[PDB]
């Protein structure tokens, strides 16, 4: 029961997903070939851990996940790695000729070709689950694949599922680690098309990510490899209520309940403490009052906005590993103070929860293991700002039709860039009226 | 609950209809696209013909 | 799974074509006899995209040589790594072009093209999945210019939906072999401008000026500028033919670099001629491109950076954040982030690092400014028309190419005065 499959779109959602269920694996002692000896109920069971693994008669325990690449290069390293023996091969679902950093190909021209057969092995893990509670679909913004596959992809589950629970993880594009102009194109498109389909997206901008590794790993030139450790953290905490069990758990539907006040304000601003290197964390342990005061640091964000300059509508603290109320309490009594606006339509209050499953490091990482962390999800009309940087590099391309040609040529139309854009606009506008006084 | 059920199946509709919708004008749109490239081309082999042909009169 | 079928035509495009080939067996570890002799898995990881494996762990490039006369042919065939070619793949004529670009287009190169196209569609059918073409070909001579635009026009229509690259060179009258030669530019950018995705200019005139002034060579053969050809060409290709995430294949380098149909020939650069900073600083200066244009007259639409060797990637990006910071005047503001980086761990034949620069500048209006003077400093004459209306042709079709290489510079100088507010 509850059960959650996760999609897994174009390079960047695959790459994520290889750190996502290795380190799955890790927290619940999931070995690469399936088998999880702690577990005695062969062949199935209710545990919480069954919500994201489905168990064979011969005690391999399965990821609920489907991987989708228009092109095989990154989905092949998966069929031939270290847990190629996890998934089953119809899991792993791949073209041959990608999107080419085009919403278009990605959405009609190179996409129709494959989304049946998407939608079918999606299916088949449907019909596994005794209760399936919903969707994680793990994208980039600025690929085809991800931005175009992933908007036909989602339109086609509203149809298909009807209004069952689909929440995004979606990679917001910077320049440091971008591979395409267009990203800004492909970026507005692919938000324009799935904000109906989508119930809540958490947006992670690879460049606050990108100083995160630089400034607290020591890393001068992070690659993916270190984007994708560091993103899986904040996914396990967001999904730890799912997977495990305890007294003070708190179900992310539940914390669901006050991030989304409106179905378009849905983009909560992700926060994650401690990243720290394990020189640093020798001798140095970060207590309960010290990780919740990096969730206020804006420079812990997972994208980069400043909610200080703006208002909160929801503020949420997801504990793991040791940590008691007691703490937490004293902890946000010192914050409310030396920090917090909230808009006048909404209570003040932190709503917590604590998983005690401590977190989990994956060998040869750079993160050190430390015995609590704590992952904030807030609401705050800040995120809006990360809408305006992209909203402005699509204008300055689009006044002059750059690379339009691209996207008409695949069939699209200047309507699309048009409409898409407006929904933008009214998105940056319903940002800012939820945020002023009542009358 | 009778309310309910019709606002989710009106959204299902709805979606399947301006999916279909695109897919059929974006096939439309690339067809046309290919098919004003062929036509260019083709007129550049007539354009060779009678180049050919000038020359046979000469 | 992602093939490249290349295609020389013409003296030019077949002696660059062959040099072509010796520098990137060399770089995949691939003998004169097909065979892999090489020391890292990194070099037959994409060896497919030029390559074709045969019989006996062969590897045969996936090559088309072209030409209205068997003498050039014939050298390649006797030349190094002329047995690697496959000899079937051998298409050559005997009347000849006699540089008219007429009789590469028309008459002569007409006759011809049919059995090309058969060799074409025999590379293409075995591809698992095209990417596209590309050719290498002069512009001033008969074959190349000729019946290179012809075969881009043919092949464009039973692939109108694959990446149509050339390399093309420009004529220039410090290499000239003959007078026509503004003829055939004219004729053949009029071509490239509505049936190609993305094209080099490799410039004669910049090849000349290099080996002159900076490898000082008072009588450079095209021999040295053929040197420098080969390094541009084993550089832009190198993201193609390499395991890497930036413009690694045609169609992603064109959505990089073409913000406008028309506006799709790229003005290469090299360096060196070490540290990042200073192969930075060399790879932006005017001195190393290899077409003749300043880049500082004009602005960078979008850019094309590409480091090979062992180097400190933070350094590079910043010298790379550094460059434009310091030159932003230069990069359209109405194109953000416009500039992409890669870098490949192998390096070329005989450097510890070196830097390659695909540029669309506006700048490379005044290549186009160049032979259209040259054009019109003969067409207001009715100068050797007489080779083109003999072959069927009329003033009506050299006007139209006029206009249409007029239309180009135009556009050039649209967007390189138009600002972001
Ligand atoms: N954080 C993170 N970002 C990535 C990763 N891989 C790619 N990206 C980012 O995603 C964007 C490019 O999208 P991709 O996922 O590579 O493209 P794609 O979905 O495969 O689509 P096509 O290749 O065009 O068919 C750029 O912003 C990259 O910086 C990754 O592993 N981790
Ligand atoms: N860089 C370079 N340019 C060449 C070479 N051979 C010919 N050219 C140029 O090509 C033009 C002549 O074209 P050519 O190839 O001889 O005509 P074709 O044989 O009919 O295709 C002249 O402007 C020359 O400058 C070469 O080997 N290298
Ligand atoms: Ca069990
Ligand atoms: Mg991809
Ligand atoms: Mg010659």
């Amino acid at each position: 029961m509850r059960e959650c499959i996760s999609i897994h779109v174009g390079q960047a959602g695959v790459q994520i997903g290889n750190a996502c269920w290795e380190l799955y694996c890790l927290e619940h002692g999931i070995q690469p070939d399936g088998q999880m000896p702690s577990d005695k109920t062969i062949g199935g069971g209710d545990d919480s851990f069954n919500t994201f693994f489905s168990e064979t008669g011969a005690g391999k325990h399965v990821p609920r996940a489907v991987f989708v690449d228009l092109e095989p290069t990154v989905i092949d390293e998966v069929r031939t790695g270290t847990y190629r023996q996890l998934f089953h091969p119809e899991q792993l679902i791949t073209g041959k000729e990608d999107a080419a950093n085009n919403y278009a190909r990605g959405h009609y021209t190179i996409g129709k070709e494959i989304i049946d057969l998407v939608l079918d092995r999606i299916r088949k893990l449907a019909d596994q689950c005794t209760g399936l509670q919903g969707f994680l679909v793990f994208h980039s913004f600025g690929g085809g694949t991800g931005s175009g596959f992933t908007s036909l992809l989602m339109e086609r589950l509203s149809v298909d599922y009807g209004k069952k629970s689909k929440l995004e993880f979606s990679i917001y594009p910077a320049p440091q680690v971008s591979t395409a102009v267009v990203e800004p194109y492909n970026s507005i498109l692919t938000t324009h098309t799935t904000l109906e389909h989508s119930d809540c997206a958490f947006m992670v901008d690879n460049e606050a990510i990108y100083d995160i590794c630089r400034r607290n790993l020591d890393i001068e030139r992070p690659t993916y490899t270190n984007l994708n450790r560091l993103i899986s953290q904040i996914v396990s905490s967001i999904t730890a209520s799912l997977r495990f069990d305890g007294a003070l758990n708190v179900d992310l539907t539940e914390f669901q309940t006050n991030l989304v006040p409106y179905p378009r304000i849905h983009f909560p601003l992700a926060t994650y403490a401690p990243v720290i290197s394990a020189e640093k964390a020798y001798h140095e342990q970060l207590s309960v009052a010290e990780i919740t005061n990096a969730c206020f640091e804006p420079a812990n964000q997972m994208v980069k906005c400043d909610p200080r300059h703006g208002k909160y509508m929801a503020c949420c603290l997801l504990y793991r590993g040791d940590v008691v109320p007691k703490d937490v309490n004293a902890a946000i009594a010192t914050i409310k103070t030396k920090r917090i606006q909230f808009v006048d339509w909404c209570p003040t209050g932190f709503k917590v929860g604590i998983n005690y499953q401590p977190p989990t490091v994956v060998p040869g990482g750079d993160l050190a293991k430390v015995q609590r962390a704590v992952c904030m999800l807030s609401n705050t009309t800040a995120i809006a700002e990360a809408w305006a940087r992209l909203d402005h590099k699509f204008d300055l391309m689009y006044a002059k039709r750059a690379f339009v040609h691209w996207y008409v040529g695949e069939g699209m139309e200047e309507g699309e860039f048009s409409e898409a854009r407006e929904d933008m606009a009214a998105l940056e506008k319903d940002y800012e009226e939820v945020g002023v006084d009542s009358v | 609950i009778q309310k309910a059920i019709e606002e989710n199946n009106n959204f299902i509709k709805m979606a399947k209809e301006k999916l279909a919708q695109k897919m059929e004008s974006n096939k439309e749109n690339r067809e046309a696209h290919l098919a004003a490239m062929l036509e260019r081309l083709q007129e550049k082999d007539k354009h060779a013909e009678e180049v050919r042909k000038n020359k046979e009169l000469k | 799974m992602r093939e490249i079928v290349h295609i020389q035509a013409g003296q030019c495009g077949n002696q660059i074509g062959a040099k072509f080939w010796e520098v990137i067996s060399d770089e995949h570890g691939i003998d004169p006899t097909g065979s892999y002799h090489g020391d890292s898995d990194l070099q037959l990881e994409r060896i497919n995209v030029y390559y074709n494996e045969a019989t006996g762990n062969k590897y045969v490039p996936r090559a088309i040589l072209v030409d209205l006369e068997p003498g050039t042919m014939d050298s390649v065939r006797s030349g190094p790594f002329g047995q690697i070619f496959r000899p079937d793949n051998f298409v050559f004529g005997q009347s000849g072009a006699g540089n008219n670009w007429a009789k590469g287009h028309y008459t002569e190169g007409a006759e011809l093209v049919d059995s090309v196209l058969d060799v074409v569609r025999k590379e293409s059918e075995s591809c698992d999945c095209l990417q596209g073409f590309q050719l290498t070909h002069s512009l001033g001579g008969g074959t190349g210019s000729g019946m290179g635009t012809l075969l881009i026009s043919k092949i464009r229509e039973e692939y109108p939906d694959r990446i149509m690259n050339t390399f093309s060179v420009m004529p220039s009258p410090k290499v000239s072999d003959t007078v026509v030669e503004p003829y055939n530019a004219t004729l053949s950018v009029h071509q490239l401008v509505e049936n190609t995705d993305e094209t080099y200019c490799i410039d004669n005139e910049a090849l000349y000026d290099i080996c002159f002034r900076t490898l000082k060579l008072t009588t450079p053969t095209y021999g040295d500028l053929n040197h420098l050809v080969s390094a541009t060409m084993s550089g832009v290709t190198t993201c193609l033919r390499f395991p890497g995430q930036l413009n690694a294949d045609l169609r992603k380098l064109a959505v990089n670099m073409v913000p406008f149909p028309r506006l799709h020939f790229f003005m290469p650069g090299f360096a060196p001629l070490l540290t990042v900073p200073e192969l930075t600083q060399q790879m932006f200066d005017s001195k190393n491109m290899m077409a003749a244009c300043d880049p500082r007259h004009g602005r960078y639409l979008t850019v094309a950076a590409i480091f090979r060797g062992r180097m400190s990637m933070k350094e590079v990006d910043e010298q790379m954040l550094n460059v434009q910071n310091k030159n932003s005047s230069y990069f359209v503001e109405w194109i953000p982030n416009n500039v992409k980086t890669a870098v490949c761990d192998i390096p070329p034949r005989g450097l510890k690092m070196s830097a390659t620069f695909i540029g669309n500048s506006t700048a490379i209006q005044e290549l186009f400014k160049r032979i259209s003077e040259q054009f019109t400093a003969m067409f207001r004459r009715k100068a050797f028309l007489h080779w083109y209306t003999g072959e069927g042709m009329d003033e009506m079709e050299f006007t139209e190419a006029e206009s249409n290489m007029n239309d180009l510079v135009s556009e050039y100088q649209q967007y390189q005065d138009a600002t972001a507010d």
